[PDB]
């Protein structure tokens, strides 16, 4: 549930991100998989060691998707209709594992851009990527 | 319980930390973001926008006092239990505030450590700050009854 | 999201809980409060003590909701509105505090009605509870 | 972590359980409530219905071996840690299975619990029995990394 100031304190931040989202990306993941490692159980197939092209390649889809997101969050539900089937149908990945990296990606901001990361844009970022896990966990039941 | 190499990366980023800029900055940020938080606060007056909690005075020295906890906290990290007994029984008798927004504010601190220190901030680093974290709101939500 | 299995099977057996609902209403307060300790941090004005009047007057006020979820399945956000309004905007209930009393319900319903809680009906009621707790929780910010 | 007074709740009604019919009821409604969890135990053969599930001669076999997992674990109460090691490994190495999921078959069994034993299984003696579920689940959790 997103505001006329929520949706524009992201835009603006995603703008000063610019083609440096894959890498963020990947950053993210790799603090999730380090600080919550239970979230590595849905990643068996994948080589998790450090700096790893794997998670790099995988970590560009992610910050893909969040481009994808912050074009359309009038109507994520629909943006986001192929990701939410993947998580919920496929991939079936718990809701609590979304709250893991959300909270890595906006650590993986603040990190990088100290300036743009104000409070109140940091709870923007919080609801908007509060949001995407929303839509993407919706189907679970 | 942490190790020797995981107290070296958090004792050593917090002998950087300043006590009063963090914590009024981690507190202020709680009540930002999560403002439903602001419902156990509400004698410190103008609450009212993101400006208002970010220079209330009354907000950065309870962030100071939150902050020196958790510096005790550090200083005995062997037995948090121990450390945070009678903060415990009063969050919960007292306050009535449940355990759950203790999550919040360590992921709150950790983002303000992540903005101050930047690089530094290692994902091993942070690994350690979430252990810690955890253990500290672990230590805060034993004596609820 | 349910179905149209779901909603017979919930339909069916709150048939069959009838004038019993508000009793059971309090018991599974009174079953989280013990297994849940943290859950009374929400009732500082309640005398919370064993077999009180103001937990089983609060009992038959949470089963007669349920009880207009279930003449309501089709349209949860609309019929629970006001509640919502009050458990997401002005009590501000952790959700996981709705997991403890669900699963503390389906508990109290074994108990009493072992015969109509089949492996069927016991999933179509979890199914339920949790999408009253999704609506409930809502407008958290 | 369990008081003596638990731990005769506990003890005397685990008593009283069959635990060959118990294991195959719990693991059969974990396969019907959450179905996700079918993705786990393809090998069993057919869960396309609660029917075929309740049925299923392998969900039955398995169900017995995690409910003797789980008897062993009441033997050694104040070290489940410890008793459930190598099956913390198991589950994290070789099954892939996010912990979450502990939760949600303990909270089955709990049901379960409660659909036998009716009346008899006391507000109290459910207390006791969430403390040994949330045990076992953390203790099976405790192995990840
Ligand atoms: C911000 C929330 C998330 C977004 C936007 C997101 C996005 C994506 C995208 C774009 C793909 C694959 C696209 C493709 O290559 O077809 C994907 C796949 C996948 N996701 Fe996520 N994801 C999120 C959260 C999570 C979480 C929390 C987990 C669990 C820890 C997870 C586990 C997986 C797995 C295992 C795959 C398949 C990877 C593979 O097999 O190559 N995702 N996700
Ligand atoms: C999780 C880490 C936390 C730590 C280390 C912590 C620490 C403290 C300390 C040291 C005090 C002492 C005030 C005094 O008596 O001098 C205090 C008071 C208080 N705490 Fe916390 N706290 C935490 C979380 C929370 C949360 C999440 C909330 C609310 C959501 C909260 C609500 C309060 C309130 C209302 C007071 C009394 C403030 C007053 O003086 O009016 N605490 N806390
Ligand atoms: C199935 C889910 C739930 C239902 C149907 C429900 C229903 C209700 C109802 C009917 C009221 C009375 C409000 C009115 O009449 O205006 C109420 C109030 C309240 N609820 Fe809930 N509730 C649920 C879950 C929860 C949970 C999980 C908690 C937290 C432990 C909670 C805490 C409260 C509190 C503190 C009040 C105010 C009591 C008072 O007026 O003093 N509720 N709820
Ligand atoms: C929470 C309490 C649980 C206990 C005490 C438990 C215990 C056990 C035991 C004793 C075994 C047999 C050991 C062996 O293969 O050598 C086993 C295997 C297994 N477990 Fe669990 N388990 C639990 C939860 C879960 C959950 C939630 C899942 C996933 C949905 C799961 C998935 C599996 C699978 C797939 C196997 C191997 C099946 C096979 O034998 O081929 N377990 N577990």
């Amino acid at each position: 549930v997103l505001s006329a100031a929520d949706k524009s304190n992201v835009k603006a931040c995603w703008g000063k991100i610019g083609s440096h989202a894959g890498e963020y990306g990947a950053e993210a993941l790799e603090r999730t998989f380090c600080s919550f490692p239970t979230t590595k159980t849905y990643f068996p197939h994948f080589d998790l060691s450090h700096g790893s092209a794997q998670v790099k390649a995988h970590g560009q889809k992610v910050a893909d998707a969040l481009t994808q997101a912050v074009a359309h969050m009038d109507d994520l539900p629909t943006a986001m209709s192929a990701l939410s089937d993947l998580h919920a149908y496929k991939l079936r990945v718990d809701p609590v594992n979304f709250k893991f990296l959300s909270h890595c990606l906006l650590v993986t901001l603040a990190c990088h851009h100290p300036a743009e990361f104000t409070p109140a844009v940091h709870a923007s970022l919080d609801k908007f990527f509060s949001a995407v896990s929303t839509v993407l966990t919706s189907k679970y039941r | 319980f942490l190790t020797a190499e995981e107290k070296g990366l958090v004792n050593g980023l917090w002998g950087k930390v300043n006590v009063d800029e963090v914590g009024g900055e981690a507190l202020g940020r709680l009540l930002v973001v999560y403002p439903w938080t602001q419902r156990f606060f509400e004698s410190f007056g103008d609450l009212s926008s993101a400006d208002a909690i970010m220079s209330n005075a009354k907000v950065k020295a309870h962030g100071k006092k939150v902050l020196n906890s958790f510096s005790d906290g550090l200083k005995n990290i062997d037995d948090l239990k121990g450390a945070f007994a009678k903060l415990s029984e009063l969050h919960c008798d007292k306050l009535h505030v449940d355990p759950e927004n203790f999550r919040l504010l360590g992921n709150v601190l950790v983002c303000v450590l992540a903005h101050h220190f930047g690089h530094d901030f290692n994902p091993q680093v942070q690994a350690a700050f979430q252990k810690v974290v955890a253990g500290v709101a672990n230590a805060l939500a034993h004596k609820y009854h």
